[PDB]
């Protein structure tokens, strides 16, 4: 196809046809028949126009031709030339883009290539166009139909017919005559009519001041609107204004001051799993993958005292919780895990139905009965509580950014680096994983991801019963030892539906060494038992069991599984920082930022305050803080956090403009602040972010004066 | 709506894959070594047989070997893409502010804030000898640059490098072509090279004038003071760059005349920019509005002239903008070029293209230059002609296999070729290594092979690994008989200075990790994907490349337990006594008081007991 | 020491520090604005911004219609839907002046593409409303159901293959006195139960011949349903015409330097840089150039379909009348649209522990005192526009993204005025439908603010409402456009759809290609960095090996297939040529993400392994680039 | 279905196993 | 048979048998039964 097109047509015709076809077809190469038609049409047009010449007064021999070729050029310029000719010569502009313009009679010319016969395609073109432009019809077989006598003569006809004959013969003898398509099929559809309903609907879709659509059409087609915008702006009320104001540092006030109100409750912990208070029971292994039930069984065997504790020492109780139900559920989970069966089904399903609260679900009734029942009313929405800053969020940020002795990240390999960009990426990854491998946040993220993976895996055919899903992880220390860690056990409820959004109840019992009574305001959602004591390095630490009835769904399970993308998010943020640093220079600044070169010292960041004094740290500490921030943003994500993060960006950019001395201006600062502050109700991350923003804004204000 | 989860569940099924019918479909065994590969089920109406993914694995492992002729013909586009990628040359990656063969690499070429220079290749095979020689010389220069006394390292590596089968010295002496790196190596080996001044890619041969470089403090566009040696006096040179040549007449901080011929557009641009930078024009000095702190691979700071050269090669528009313009005369031979190297009378100030052919200055001029310690070539007059700074930074793959028979270049491996070379060298010199070890001498740890090995040990843990290995070897030598396999395994790690903890004892380890982990680790007490040994068959499998160990092994180092050289300071005693407790972690072994006992698990099925000394 | 993350801003520019603040671009699992309450809120808001305009009763459907166009000018800074036709026409006329032949070229190109389009194209969209079942169904299913039901009604246009005959049938079906169709019903039929009664009631999706009247069909055709998995979906009767209207709008948009919606990847940064440089170069000597990062309030709720009908009329002025009529249909059908309000509300008894869902038709069947306060107010405001079938009338406003290209055209037309009253300022900008950046060059910041005020008022005149609570201004050289931060040449992204986790689920041969192509396109278009891309490759390889149980052959992993993979590892000499699905090593990196792994490893494959893998007679075989082999198997 | 709720037959307390009833402290005998 | 205990908010009921009469705290009975 491309071979014949290349051979039988010169390069200019082929490229012009390709350009013409690419304007309306987005898959030019998938249909070469249209290319054949267009290139043949252009060749014919050149044949008509190339050889016929004219002169100044009347000589049909200077350089003036009597034909102007409007085809083969971009439609934007073709339309300009067509309109210019029509206006200059005092003739009407056809609604279609003509192929030629004849200067002897000053008439637009349409030329067609009929496979079947002329005088039939001629009348189809007449129907489509009408009396707007003359027609020249030439057929593959010797035949023609011209609407004028002074038009193309016999000499051009011979060349065009011979050009058609050669292509016809080649197509016949190269098996490509089956690919040919007539021009008619490209014009298919010009007889579009409007019925009686659509026309009437159109009549009542016109703006105010128009009776029917015909009046609107004529008004748009005939009225010159010059001066309308200024006419309407002159008579517009002055109260319609942006009211700009030059922003200053004194205009930037702390956001959400109510978080400093001590008459409010402090935000309680509400994440799915314990992050910094987690305690995992560790059992060395050889790295072989194990079934979750077997891992839990061996971990509980290693700690028999905790496993065999059959009496509850209640330390804390949630207001609406039943400690008996929770303890019996925990004992059922332990017994199920320790049994020799290969199934994680709970033995006491009837009891677990009520222990999890699944039996306390309202009963759907006929809408008619509810309509007659005057006591059935729509429930008021639950307004999120307004809480104040809690120190446990700061403590969580401090602890999760530290380095531990265990790493849960073991990623596969990639091909060797051959390009400098590949080496840049490899060095950046080396530094990132060196700083992030043993971060506590990494292990917490891996635990979350594995728990949600296990939760989703158990939703194939086990959504109608009660299962026990161990909370497990696999970690490795600097010495190469591998440990299986059991952080607790969760019982997964059962939704009779399978809609991907129906709530499934998960009761989680997580080990911890944290006394709930040290920070009472953090744990109102948890009921805590003291299940025993543990020895780690000769020190006895109390082991409590935090029990909580939470809920989720397949969508939330998938989101928690996807929580592993915090690693990629932190990698991208680090790359953005390093690329900003290297934009100032012309070379990569990864080593300079991290280790420091001879010319560049190791980059330092401001990481926090110690008694109101700024504290600096390395890029590794900043990386750990970035990773922890991403993980906490994901874990505590909700509508409030999404809104807060999307809205505080504008304030941050305004502060950046103030720092850069770009003279920022604002139109509604109080509106910005209200939009930001409407999201600070009870999300721990949002409240802590407001506190941190206020502190950093105070520091930026103090630094602006110096 | 969960294809990933659905596929994960399906792969856990028994027979999820549809299997066709025929003789080949009937060549799959019903079950292989207890694994059911194809279902023996006759469907009622569909008659659809099923198989497990294990069936696909079995076919790939033991199935009939079908003909594989003409496969490359069918998938010719993919193989062309692979060939284009493999033959391409990579330039430099620049940060801050199109043929279909480039759109293929768009992911690796263009970033939001970075740009990678990429020269596509393909079927440039004829002159493989010179290309491979150039690549080898460039690699040798790069390796030797970062080492103290670069000249000695370069000469001792160039003598041990072979392209295909001919020694690099022969290639240099015979081909006579090459580039700046080839000339540097030629002079390093004592050969002769053509004499030309080098400024980056610019080759200059003076033909009239004189210069007397003087130290001065100049100001640049970005507003900094730089100490530069400026050249004064009217001088004229014949300049060349790739396929372009010209004549440059310059004076103090000014380019008077720059005649050139028509050539490759990129070559034209490089020649013209390098000519401006060499002219030391103050008009050029004022165009520097970024930061010039470019370094070299050695980590040192480039001299100001090369700083400007690199800056303006990266940012050419910053100079063509601040270079002015003029109108060239309408003479037929004479022309002018705009910022895009086109035909335009609106030409650059002092730059002019010409039709007449300028005779190439590369007349046979084989002389003997003197090379300094830092790879700087100097005439008998004492004027530096070329140096390491002028070597091109382009990187490519050689068309002929080059091998550098020296540990210094082992760093160019994949961290698995490096380990392979290190352990093969250890095995080859095993007898002499052990003989020297059994003398109270520890110089063996300083060998260049261990130098190369240390390049893949995590700098953070290299000292601890070395201390552990040295303690284990000392225990295996002095207080007890040695185990050959453990000695070989732990000898390379002994290089780095010991980093024993405050207690004075080494750090106990279970595995020793290397760069590019996941599978690149050495098990201190068990076989590893990188180092395994058969105690009975005397076979040392390094990366699956089994090598025999007959003779070197000893009769008495077979009955000895492997647990005598697994933890420093601990010696086996008793047996698997299940009273002390479970298999202790390394943390309790480190914390154990001297004279205490402990339990260890060498591998799956070999418990043992040890005692501290 | 107390760690403050925000202190990272003290050492890094905020543009670089907030890079990829959100690791996703899709709707989170919790920020779902779906339900009857949200739809009713949208209706109330849309009618609130147009309640000072004309109000009448539709003569076709009988619904209450509100026309804000050509209404009184706003007297405050609240969202305004009272666009003036004359101002829109003047803006479009100036746009045509600046770009001669652009309207005609776009009209001709769209018309020709329409003449070449086929009915099968109405299957590449998302879920679509189906009037036959009155439910959201995939585009292909809805198209087939409509074609069959039209055949039932003697409407044979889809068989011809062309889209124009199908659209002709679509608009002619609006005139049929009644429409017959095939409806799928869960018929509780008879079954011989095992019980004594022997009647096991059970359902089945049986197809039956249902019939509706002209008015019911017209209301169904103009209806848009609420989504649960854009909060509205349109039927098949509108997609055919919206396709051509959007094609025309895209033809216009791709030729405007201010349009920035089509752009994606490294050319979006190029667009931002070019705009900034162009505006800086044209600043008066000693003048000031400012940039407004702008947001539009109630963009969809304040744009009127009547204004878009006028836009299409003006653009297609010189086109043949048939194409003008074809183009007018989509805005005509959207100016008479009906909103379906969803499932309804839920009323419960706490003492009785009962619950029941009140459907949309029965919203007013109970006293409003039995709804909570907000819902009671919503229903009080909704009553005038409530049809007694569970639907509401939404004549004004654009529901959600349906005419994004045309809205971008209107915005760019607003940006093309450049001046008011021959004052001492000039404005330009970039438009991405509802997001925009404005640049103002003047002599001082005061005249720049005057120009910004004039632009705000002109936008109000055009029906566009700039957000004062979200837009702001600062000296040119730093701004944000479509979540992309620009600062002194450096460029960053606020959000990035990082690769999901798992495999495509086709087969181990195609999954590798799909994942590598995903990473490649992420680092091409979404601005993924080298380290991030390599980490993504590593994560994908981990997921691949976990899903297909194809860990390395030198690893220690137990399994049915791993047992044979280890034997293949032992037998093979060229282990670097084994595929990942065969336990071989992974050799993918940034440079070779576009090459199939079989082609990559061919030169390293063992002769026997490559013969067996590439066996043309293998019993397993029976976008992305892949090579057929034993790994290109099929699943039932 | 309507007659079930109209007559109050649907507003009948549902029996549960004695174990959960014993564990539940809010289940008390009616005066 | 035993005694019937009930929860009104949860609308639950159960029959504590004779053997388990004292299994629950006596404060959960009424005055006469207690
Ligand atoms: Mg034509
Ligand atoms: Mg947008
Ligand atoms: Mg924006």
């Amino acid at each position: 196809m491309d071979t014949f097109i290349t051979r039988n047509f010169q390069t200019t015709i082929i490229q012009k046809a390709k350009n013409t076809m690419a304007e309306f077809s987005e898959d030019p190469e998938l249909q070469p028949a249209m290319l054949f038609n267009i290139c043949v049409h252009l060749e014919v047009c050149y044949v008509i126009s190339d050889m016929n010449f004219l002169d100044e007064e009347g000589k049909a021999y200077n350089l003036r031709p009597q034909y102007e070729v409007i085809e083969g050029m971009p439609r934007t310029i073709a339309w300009m030339v067509q309109r210019s000719l029509a206006q200059e010569h005092g003739i009407e502009t056809p609604k279609y883009l003509a192929d030629l313009f004849d200067y002897k009679t000053k008439r637009f010319i349409e030329v067609g290539i009929t496979k079947g016969l002329a005088d039939d395609y001629f009348w189809k073109k007449k129907e489509k166009l009408g009396n707007s432009m003359e027609l020249m019809i030439f057929s593959y077989n010797q035949d023609y139909s011209l609407s004028n006598e002074s038009s193309l003569d016999e000499e051009g006809k011979g060349r065009v017919l011979s050009r058609l004959t050669e292509l016809q013969a080649e197509l016949s003898l190269k098996n490509l005559w089956q690919v040919l398509i007539g021009e008619e099929d490209v014009e298919k559809g010009i007889d579009f009519k409007l019925g009686q309903t659509i026309s009437r609907l159109r009549d009542i879709s016109v703006p105010a001041g128009f009776s029917n659509f015909e009046g609107m059409r004529s008004y748009i087609d005939n009225i010159d609107p010059k001066g309308a915008i200024e006419r309407n702006l002159a008579r517009m009320s002055p109260l319609v204004s942006v009211t700009p104001k030059k922003l200053t540092w004194e205009d930037l006030r702390p956001i959400g001051p109510h978080i400093y109100n001590h008459e409010l409750p402090e935000v309680p912990y509400n994440a799915f799993l314990l992050m910094s208070d987690e305690l995992g029971l560790a059992n060395m292994t050889e790295g072989k993958s194990k079934k979750p039930k077997t891992l839990a069984k061996e971990c509980l065997e290693k700690y028999s005292t905790l496993r065999d504790q059959t009496d509850p020492i209640l330390i804390m109780k949630s207001e609406k919780a039943n400690e008996n139900f929770l303890w019996k559920l925990w004992r059922d989970c332990v017994n199920t895990i320790s049994n020799e069966e290969m199934s994680n089904e709970l033995q006491k399903t009837n009891y677990a139905k009520w222990a999890t609260g699944d039996g306390l679900t309202y009963q759907k009734i006929m809408k008619e009965v509810a309509i007659d029942d005057e006591t059935m009313c729509q429930e008021e929405p639950k307004i999120p509580n307004k809480c104040r800053v809690a120190a446990w969020v700061q403590t969580e940020m401090n602890l999760l950014s530290t380095l531990t002795s265990k790493r849960a990240l073991d990623l596969p390999e990639i091909g060797p680096d051959v390009a400098p960009v590949e080496h840049v990426g490899s060095e950046r990854r080396k530094y990132f994983v060196n700083e992030i491998n043993y971060c506590k946040a990494s292990t917490v993220m891996m635990k979350y991801v594995l728990f949600h993976t296990s939760l989703l895996n158990e939703s194939n055919a086990s959504m109608g019963k009660y299962k026990v899903i161990p909370i497990t992880n696999r970690v490795v220390n600097e010495k190469g030892e591998s440990f299986d860690m059991l952080y607790g056990l969760a019982v997964k409820g059962q939704s009779h539906l399978r809609g991907d959004t129906d709530v499934v109840t998960v009761v989680t019992f997580e080990f911890s060494s944290t006394d709930p009574r040290v920070d009472s305001g953090k744990w109102p959602k948890y009921t805590v038992f003291r299940i025993g004591s543990l020895f780690v390095s000769g020190r006895e630490k109390s082991v409590y069991l935090y029990c909580r009835v939470n809920g989720t769904n397949k969508i939330q399970m998938k989101w928690g599984m996807e929580a592993r993308r915090c690693l990629l998010q932190s990698m991208q943020q680090m790359e953005a920082i390093v690329e900003q640093e290297s934009s100032i220079q012309g070379y990569d600044m990864t080593k300079a930022c991290f280790k420091g070169d001879r010319v560049n010292s190791p980059k330092t960041f401001s990481i926090g305050t110690q008694e109101g004094k700024l504290v600096k740290g390395s890029f590794g500490k900043a990386l750990r803080v970035i990773f922890t921030k991403c993980l906490m943003h994901y874990v505590f994500g909700n509508a409030q956090l999404e809104g807060f993060s999307a809205e505080s960006r504008r304030l941050l950019l305004l502060i950046q403009a103030l720092k850069d001395r770009k003279g920022p201006w604002v139109f509604d600062l109080e509106g910005m602040y209200s939009g930001i502050e409407e999201c600070i109700s009870n999300n721990p991350w949002v409240i802590q972010s407001a506190y941190w923003f206020n502190e950093w804004l105070g520091f930026e204000k103090e630094g602006s004066k110096v | 709506k969960n294809p990933s989860l659905r596929m994960k569940w399906a792969m856990c099924s028994n027979f999820p894959l549809a299997l066709t019918k025929g003789d080949m479909a009937n060549r799959i065994p019903l079950e292989y070594k207890g694994i059911q590969l194809k279902t023996n089920a006759e469907d009622i109406g569909t008659k659809g047989q099923m198989c497990s993914i294990a069936a696909v694995t079995w076919w790939n492992t033991y199935g009939p070997i079908g003909d594989t002729e003409g496969f490359e013909r069918v998938y010719e586009s993919f193989f062309l893409r692979k060939m284009r990628l493999d033959n391409a040359t990579w330039g430099r990656i620049t940060f801050g502010p199109t043929s279909a063969e480039f759109i293929e690499m768009l992911h690796c070429l263009q970033g939001e804030n970075w740009r990678q220079i990429y020269h596509p290749g393909g079927n440039k095979l004829t002159e493989s000898r010179s290309q491979s020689m150039i690549v080898a010389c460039r690699k040798i220069i790069r390796r030797s640059i970062v080492a103290s006394n670069p000249l000695e390292l370069a000469v001792e590596i160039a003598n041990k490098t072979v392209i295909d089968t001919e020694p690099l010295k022969s290639c240099l002496a015979a081909i006579d072509g090459g580039d700046v790196a080839c000339d540097i190596i030629r002079a390093a080996l004592g050969l002769k090279i053509r004499q030309r001044q080098r400024f980056g890619r610019l080759e200059l041969k003076r033909i009239s004038g004189r210069g007397f470089k003087n130290d001065e403090e100049i100001l640049i566009g970005n507003g900094t003071i730089q100490k530069i040696g400026i050249w004064d006096g009217e001088e004229e040179f014949h300049v060349r760059c790739g396929e372009c040549r010209g004549i440059l007449k310059k004076s103090k901080m000014k380019l008077e005349k720059l005649l050139i011929n028509s050539a490759k557009k990129e070559d034209m641009r490089d020649l013209i920019i390098l000519c401006m930078v060499f002219s030391q024009d103050t008009r050029m000095f004022q165009g520097v509005r970024g930061e010039i702190n470019f370094l070299n691979r050695a980590g040192q700071l480039l001299s100001p002239m090369y700083q400007l050269q690199r800056y303006f090669l990266n940012r050419s528009n910053d100079l063509f903008d601040q270079w002015g313009y003029e109108e060239s005369p309408k003479a037929s031979e004479l022309h002018g070029i705009n910022e895009s190297m086109n035909a335009s009378d609106y030409t650059l100030k002092g730059v002019v293209v010409t039709r007449n052919v300028i005779d190439d200055f590369s007349s046979t001029e084989t002389e003997k230059v003197s090379i300094t310690k830092n790879l700087s070539l100097i005439k008998r007059t004492g004027e530096v002609i070329m140096g390491a700074n002028d070597v091109s930074e382009l990187e490519s793959q050689a068309q002929l296999m080059i091998t550098y028979d020296t540990p210094k270049m082992w760093e160019m491996g994949t961290t698995k070729e490096l380990v392979q070379n290190t352990y093969q060298w250890v095995l080859k010199n095993l007898v002499t290594l052990k003989a020297q070890f059994l003398l109270g001498k520890e110089d063996m740890f300083q060998w260049d092979a261990f130098e190369a090995f240390e390049s893949i040990i995590p700098q953070k843990m290299a000292g601890q690994y070395s201390g552990f290995a040295r303690a284990v070897l000392k225990q295996m030598r002095d207080q007890e008989v040695m185990k050959t396999d453990q000695f070989i395994k732990l000898l390379p790690f002994c290089f780095s200075p010991p980093k024993l903890r405050s207690n004075g004892e080494p750090y106990q380890f279970l595995k020793l990790v290397l760069k590019g982990g996941g599978e690149n680790f050495i098990e201190v007490r068990k076989g590893s994907p990188l180092f395994s040994y058969n105690p009975q068959t005397e076979v040392l499998t390094i990366c699956g490349r089994m090598m025999s160990l007959k003779g070197k092994i000893e009769d008495e180092e077979r009955n000895r337990s492997m647990g005598n050289a697994v933890l420093a300071g601990f010696l086996v005693s008793g047996k698997y006594d299940p009273d002390l407790g479970d298999f202790k972690t390394i943390e309790e072994l480190e914390k154990l008081k001297p004279g205490e006992k402990a339990n260890i698990l060498l591998y799956q099925g070999k418990p043992v007991k040890v005692v501290k000394r | 020491m107390n760690i403050n993350p925000y202190f990272l801003f003290i050492d890094v520019p905020i543009q670089a520090a907030i890079s990829t603040t959100f690791p996703y671009t899709g709707v989170p699992p919790y920020s779902h604005g779906t339900g009857t309450g949200y739809t009713i809120d949208t209706v109330i808001r849309t009618h609130e911004y147009s309640n000072k305009g004309k109000q009448y009763i539709s003569d076709v459907t009988g619904c209450t219609m509100v026309d804000p166009t050509n209404g009184p000018l706003p007297e405050d800074n609240e969202p305004s839907a009272y666009a003036q036709l004359d101002c829109v026409l003047e803006a479009l006329d100036r746009m045509d002046e600046e770009h001669p032949g652009l309207f005609q070229a776009a009209s001709q190109n769209a018309m020709e593409t329409l003449m070449v389009t086929t009915v099968d194209k109405l299957t590449q969209g998302r879920q679509t409303f189906d009037w036959t079942v009155c439910r959201n169904q995939p585009a292909a299913t809805a198209l087939n159901t409509t074609i069959t039901s039209f055949r039932l009604n003697d409407l044979n246009g889809a068989d011809k293959g062309g889209l124009i005959p199908f659209c002709q049938d679509i608009i002619d079906s609006l005139d049929r006195p009644e429409m017959t169709f095939f409806s799928v019903k869960n018929i509780k039929k008879k079954l011989p139960a095992k019980n004594r009664k022997g009647f096991l009631i059970k359902r089945i999706p049986m197809k039956v011949k249902d019939k509706i009247t002209k008015v019911e069909y017209i209301k169904r055709a103009l209806s848009l349903n609420t989504m649960t998995k854009a909060i509205a979906t349109a039927g098949i009767q509108i997609r055919g015409f919206v396709l051509v209207v959007e094609n025309l709008a895209k033809n216009i948009c791709e030729n405007l330097e201010q349009s920035g919606l089509p752009v994606g990847g490294n050319e979006k940064k190029a667009k931002l840089s070019n705009a900034v440089a162009k505006m800086l170069s044209n600043c008066p000597p000693g003048g000031i150039s400012m940039t407004v990062t702008g947001d539009n309030t109630k963009w969809n709720e304040c744009l009127n379909p009547r204004i878009f009908l006028a836009m299409t009329e003006r653009i297609t002025r010189d086109s043949p009348i048939w194409f003008r009529d074809f183009c007018s249909i989509a805005p005509v059908l959207f100016s008479n649209k009906i909103a379906r309000l969803g499932k309804g509300f839920m009323i419960t008894s706490k003492t009785k522990r009962l619950k029941a869902q009140i459907p949309c038709p029965d919203l007013f069947s109970i006293p409003l005192e039995r709804y909570n306060e907000e819902t009671r107010a919503k229903l009080k405001k909704l009553k005038p526009f409530f049809n007694e079938e569970g639907t509401a009338s939404l004549s004004p406003g654009m529901m959600m993204g349906m005419f994004n290209m045309l809205s971008t055209v209107l915005g760019v037309a607003a940006l093309g005025i450049k001046n008011i009253g021959n004052k001492e300022y000039l404005w330009d900008g970039l438009q991405s439908s509802d997001d925009f950046a404005l640049f103002v060059n003047a002599k001082d910041e005061e005249t720049c603010m005057e120009g910004i005020n004039d632009f705000y008022r002109t936008c109000k005149l055009l029906g566009i409402n700039m957000s004062k609570k979200k837009s702001y201004c600062n000296e040119t050289g730093m701004f944000e456009f479509t979540s992309m931060f620009y600062r002194d040449g450096f460029v960053s992204n606020f959000a990035m759809e990082l690769p999901s986790f798992g495999v495509a689920g086709v087969n181990e041969s195609a999954d590798m290609a799909i994942g590598m192509t995903i990473i490649k396109n992420n680092m091409i278009n979404n601005g993924m960095g080298p380290a991030t891309a390599q980490t993504a490759i590593q994560l994908f390889i981990a997921d691949y090996r976990y899903t297909y149980k194809c860990h390395r052959g030198d690893s220690k992993v137990e399994g049915k297939r791993m047992k044979i993979i280890k034997e293949l590892w032992e037998n093979t000499k060229g282990r670097d040529g084994l595929l990942v699905a065969d336990g071989g090593p992974n050799i993918y990196n940034l440079r070779n993400l576009h090459i199939p792994e079989i082609v990559l490893k061919y030169n390293l494959m063992d002769p026997e392994y490559k013969g067996r893998l590439l066996h043309p007679q293998n019993p397993f075989v029976g976008d992305y680039d892949a090579v057929s082999g034993t790994h290109s198997w099929r699943t039932k």
